[PDB]
């Protein structure tokens, strides 16, 4: 599986740009697609989503009117056109795949990103702590707090836990507060009840150091946490 | 005669085994049926709140 | 020469060694037991999307998802709580007559008039569904297939054989012979250690997956058998035939206890199933409706009439909350 | 001001009641009990059966007015809107009989041509459209002819006079032109279906399936003879009823008009029993 | 009322949509079932067209796609799988004309014809009969007469008469002469009409069905 993004460079305020995401190794047409950002020394913010069939689209209230997302499936490509660039748009953009059916793991594969830089009623997910030193071998815990119960009538609790290592792209750890993804050891466990959630790491080991992120998928727009760092 | 001695070798095996009496079998059947009559949502209709259909 | 004699004499022993083990006549034992009365069910869901007859179905162990196979060349997977389609698998041969859903949930299987059991993988990257193995070696037509684990599967064919495979290679690890007619029904036991087959020579046979030898043979029917299922205790099963009659057999006594019949029932039977408790046996008939029997008194207790054609398949889920019937009218129906 | 006609109406409508009733209830038992599946044309025929059946149900309020010597008993607003339902039914069985004759043409004038694509799901759409829109005229006529005045004078189903409610004299004209459009729509279809179905009986000769292709053609001609034999007398005469009652006349001409319109209307109603019998 | 579950419906609708396109397309083909006496002509009839259980042969003629199903490699209880074809457009039945002297075979061929035509599942299904190997039938007449097969046959022992007698003794075996038709054909080696005949018969069947659908039969 692969996702390669391109189209980023130095531009001027007021200009325009187009970013492209080429996919190779999966059924691009059966997957919905997202764009996500990461400012230089900050966290992750969501931008846009386009569905399978393109009969459903969603933007954030920060880019509406001056962004446009599209997809060419025959050529397996995703496009983001951007107009009227401000200095609040310097970032690394990430191309994300998400498929929705009973028992699916969305937000499972991310790309490597394009670095753009321009010349000089929503839920609020809170991660109190912002730095934690630890030693390889012991246990650790991380907490997330939501301003609104994420539990739903159907019984499901829409919370997602991501991990970003130094100099790499994020990686899904947990989906819906209890399920464990494909490719991650059993060390990681998820727990919690609406308005408060917890991730537990046991018998810690190197390569588990980095920035952990909280996410909600209950209603658009989508929201991340500030990010809890975990270093030595 | 080509493949008829296997028939005998088999019928000499389906007959040399025990056979409890029908009474015990019917008893075990009715017992298993009784012991599990509470978790039979097709026999005991359940509260609609505990019904996903 | 005289070898065709000792058998007969020998057989006469069995016919007598199971007549002295018969004293109770269960219909008499369970004469005082409190009846169930009468049972009313209602169609809760109706699953549309098939464009031809559906010939089989199977529940998952989660008791929510199911799979159905039709002769439109389609194997569809359904969420039953919403009627949403999770997958639609297109087959190479439209002539499919059976289906299965693995306990884990990663694999399904299909087969029919092509003499091949095809295994399909559902949980794979690339977000598609791929065929992983095409098990071949039969000479008849696949009439049933059942998983033991995710690397084992039993098959029955209209070549008078059943088989136990090994999916990683694709070779028959064991072959079960003894029938004299097309084999049409299978049922595995709870322990997945010994299973039972039902054939068109009006016979049933109890096997032993470990060795490959038939431990017992059951007769009593007057026509072909098309369906068979295990009692939840693993110590009894039921058979349905074309003589418009179901029967219950006990393994240890090696006899039959109850026959389920009715003068105003003359159509054949296509399907059989039980309840989580083993108290009410469900049966699918060719008169376009299903019936419910009290399996300790032989009385009837209810009818399920919602189909405009034959009831081909019928299943019950491991939690006991629902029944699913399939019909040649291209409809599945959930009952509770 | 005529009585020798007050006997014709009853003596005809009375038998029409029972014949249409039995025919349509049997046709419903068929389209519902025997046939549990239904193509588009079976849907249309079921709708027509329903329409003319409840029309028949609106029939027996006639014999009352008639044998009771022009009675005005049941009500003052009832019988006003009892003929509106008559017409609302008699005009559904003229649009459904115009869409039948189009499905029944696009099917039979294509085997591998694939002229158009139709399915038995979009038919219920139009079948409910024609049943909702019809209320657009039903309630319209109620609210227009009812709350804008009053005239009973121990009369019902009577010869009216305009120059005070000149809004219905135009709606009737509109309906009369809709009929004449549907008439051509039907005729240039049931003529074609008999044109490109009779050569097939002469070219495709020396062949078993040749008896049919000629019965079918002289059946698709009866299906039209019936229609025109019933509805054309009405809907043409009507032109000298809408007008010439909207104008000045005498109790001689304006009595001729009424006494012929009633005969033509019983004729047009004699089709609610001949449609079920097309087996 | 819902959630990202919405996206699970937008999926079930992209599925329900392709099944239509698969049915709006598999309904414009014509499916035929091929049967015949034991190894009589069921093979040459396929080669006449130029394109492990059931054998499916897909081909095309004048913008019409035919799928022929040959099931002779399926030796089992036919009573248990012959309803998978209920709804098939037509049955081709191939019988020979050099099989009366040989051994008796014409009698079992007629037995199979009567067992198929008068079946519960094929009360409306039309049959296309191919009487084949007439060239050799011309030779198996002079030496051997026909009465060796049909005693009651009392007529001119010639082609134009024995062939019609066989045709009649095959065509008078349908009891429901009022619901299905039987088309009959003697095969010609060259000048490939063995498939134009199928085309004619099939289009006639299709018209005869469309006219029954439109209720003005
Ligand atoms: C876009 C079209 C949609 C199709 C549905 C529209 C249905 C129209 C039903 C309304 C009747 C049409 C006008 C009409 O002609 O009917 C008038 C009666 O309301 C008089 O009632 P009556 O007094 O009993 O008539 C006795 C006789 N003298 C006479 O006037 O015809």
């Amino acid at each position: 599986v692969q996702l390669v993004e391109s189209g980023g460079g130095l531009v001027q305020p007021g200009g325009s740009r187009k970013l492209s995401c080429s996919a190779s190794g999966f059924a691009f047409s059966s997957f919905g697609m997202h764009w996500v950002r990461q400012a230089p020394e900050k966290g992750l913010e969501w931008v846009a989503y386009i569905s399978s069939g393109s009969g459903t689209i969603y933007y954030a209230d920060t880019v509406k009117g001056r962004f446009t997302i599209s997809r060419d499936d025959p050529k397996n490509t995703l496009f983001l056109q951007m107009t009227s660039l401000r200095s609040e748009d310097t970032a690394m953009y990430y191309c994300v795949r998400s498929i929705y059916y009973y028992g699916s793991s969305p937000f499972d594969f991310w790309g490597q990103g394009t670095t753009l830089t321009v010349s000089s009623s929503d839920i609020v997910m809170t991660q109190a702590t912002s730095s934690v030193p630890v030693t390889p071998g012991e246990s650790v815990s991380i907490s997330c707090r939501s301003s609104k119960s994420l539990l739903h009538s159907n019984g499901n609790t829409y919370l997602y836990w991501f991990l970003q290592r130094p100099g790499q792209s994020p990686q899904l750890l947990i989906y819906r507060m209890s399920n464990l993804a494909s490719g991650v050891p059993d060390r990681f466990s998820g727990s919690g009840s609406g308005t408060a959630f917890t991730l537990t790491i046991s018998r810690l080991e190197a390569e588990d150091v980095g920035v952990y992120y909280c996410m909600q998928h209950l209603e658009y727009p989508l929201t991340f946490g500030a990010g809890t760092k975990l270093e030595l | 005669i080509a493949q008829a001695r296997k028939l005998v070798e088999q019928l000499k095996m389906e007959a040399n085994i025990d056979r409890i009496k029908v009474s015990k079998a019917a008893a075990d059947l009715m017992a298993y049926c009784e012991a599990h009559a509470k978790e039979d949502p097709l026999l005991t209709p359940v509260p609609a709140s505990e019904n996903p259909f | 020469d005289q070898l065709r004699q000792e058998a007969e004499q020998l057989k006469n022993q069995i016919r007598d060694a199971r007549k002295a083990c018969a004293d109770a006549t269960l219909s008499q034992i369970t004469n005082n037991i409190d009846p169930v009365g009468r049972i009313q069910m209602r169609t809760r869901r109706t699953l549309r999307g098939h464009l031809a007859k559906i010939y089989a179905m199977h529940w998952g162990t989660d008791s929510r998802l199911l799979v159905s196979a039709s002769q439109d060349g389609k194997l569809i997977i359904w969420d039953s709580y919403t009627t949403n389609k999770v997958h639609a698998i297109p087959l190479r041969s439209s002539w499919v007559m059976t289906c299965a859903y693995a306990p884990s949930g990663n694999y399904v299987a299909c087969g029919g008039l092509d003499n091949i059991c095809s295994i399909y993988n559902l949980k794979t990257r690339e977000g598609n569904v791929r065929v992983s193995r095409e098990l071949a070696g039969h000479t008849g037509y696949l009439s049933c297939c059942r998983f033991l684990d995710d690397n084992q599967i039993v098959t029955s064919s209209g070549d008078t054989t059943c088989a136990l495979w090994d999916i990683e290679t694709g070779q028959q690890t064991t072959t079960f012979t003894g029938h004299t007619g097309d084999v049409m029904s299978l049922s595995l036991a709870p322990d997945t250690r010994l299973f039972v087959s039902g054939a068109c020579d009006a016979s049933a046979k109890l096997w032993d997956v470990r060795e490959g030898m038939c431990r017992q043979t059951f007769t009593g029917h007057e026509s072909d058998i098309n369906a068979i299922c295990f009692f939840p205790n693993g110590n009894a099963f039921a058979t349905g035939s074309d003589d418009a009659t179901c029967r219950l057999f006990d393994l240890r006594a090696d006899q039959e206890l109850m026959t389920y019949s009715h003068d105003n029932i003359i159509c054949g039977i296509t399907s059989v199933s039980f309840s989580k408790s083993g108290r009410l046996l469900l049966a699918g008939y060719d008169d376009f409706n299903c019936n419910v029997w009290d399996a300790l008194k032989a009385d009837r207790a209810g009818v399920l009439a919602g189909h405009d054609n034959r009831v081909s398949c019928l299943g019950v889920t491991d939690d006991g909350m629902a029944v699913a019937t399939g019909s040649w009218d291209s409809f599945l129906k959930i009952w509770n | 001001d005529e009585k020798l006609l007050s006997t014709v109406l009853t003596t005809s409508y009375s038998v029409i009641f029972i014949v249409g009733l039995v025919g349509n209830i049997i046709a419903l038992y068929v389209f519902l009990g025997i046939h549990r599946k239904r193509n588009s044309i079976q849907i249309y025929l079921l709708n027509v059966a329903i329409a003319d059946l409840l029309l028949i149900f609106c029939l027996p309020f006639r014999i009352m007015y008639h044998i009771n010597q022009n009675k005005w008993t049941l009500g003052v607003i009832l019988c006003k809107v009892v003929g509106t339902l008559f017409y609302m039914n008699m005009y559904i069985s003229i649009i459904l009989l115009g869409f039948i004759s189009l499905d029944r043409y696009i099917k039979i004038n294509r085997s591998i041509q694939q002229r158009k694509a139709i399915t038995t799901k979009q038919s219920i759409y139009v079948c409910c459209i024609v049943w909702m829109l019809a209320l657009g005229g039903f309630l319209t006529m109620i609210i227009l002819t009812l709350k804008k005045g009053g005239h009973n004078s121990t009369m019902c189903f009577h010869y009216r006079d305009k120059h005070n409610a000149k809004g219905e004299a135009i709606f009737n004209f509109i309906l009369v032109v809709m009929f004449w459009l549907i008439f051509l729509l039907i005729i240039l279809s049931y003529i074609k279906i008999g044109k490109n179905l009779l050569r097939i009986s002469k070219r495709r000769s020396k062949f078993p399936n040749s008896g049919k292709y000629a019965t079918t053609a002289r059946n698709s001609f009866i299906v039209l003879i019936i229609f025109t034999i019933c509805f054309v007398p009405y809907h043409a005469f009507r032109f000298i009823y809408i007008s010439s009652q909207l104008n000045v006349s005498s109790c001689y001409w304006k009595e001729i008009v009424h006494k012929t319109n009633e005969i033509m209307l019983v004729l047009s109603s004699f089709n609610s029993c001949l449609d079920p019998v097309m087996y | 009322l819902s959630a990202e579950d919405k996206a699970a419906v937008e999926r079930s609708k992209m599925i329900d949509r392709n099944l239509r396109e698969d049915g709006e397309k598999a309904a414009r083909e014509v499916k035929l079932l091929l049967l015949g006496a034991g190894e009589s002509g069921k093979s040459t009839i396929v080669k006449q067209m130029k394109i492990t259980g059931i054998v499916e042969t897909h081909f095309t003629f004048k913008d019409l796609h035919f799928k022929m199903f040959d099931v002779g490699a399926q030796r089992s209880e036919r009573k248990k799988w012959i309803h998978c074809f209920e709804g098939v457009t037509a049955i081709i039945f191939c019988v020979a004309l050099s099989d009366y002297d040989l051994v008796n075979r014409m009698h079992e061929s007629m037995k199979l014809f009567d067992s198929i035509c008068n079946n519960k599942w094929f009360t409306d299904t039309s049959i296309i009969l191919f009487l084949n190997k007439k060239d050799l039938f011309e030779e198996k007449i002079k030496k051997s007469p026909l009465t060796i097969c049909y005693p009651e046959y009392a007529g001119s022992n010639t082609y134009e008469e024995a062939a019609a007698y066989i045709q009649c003794q095959f065509e008078d075996l349908n009891k429901r002469k009022d619901t299905k038709e039987i088309y009959t054909h003697f095969t010609c080696s060259t000048d490939t009409k063995n498939v134009q005949f199928v085309f004619d018969a099939v289009t006639d069947v299709i018209i005869k069905n469309n006219l029954k659908d439109c209720g003005l039969f």
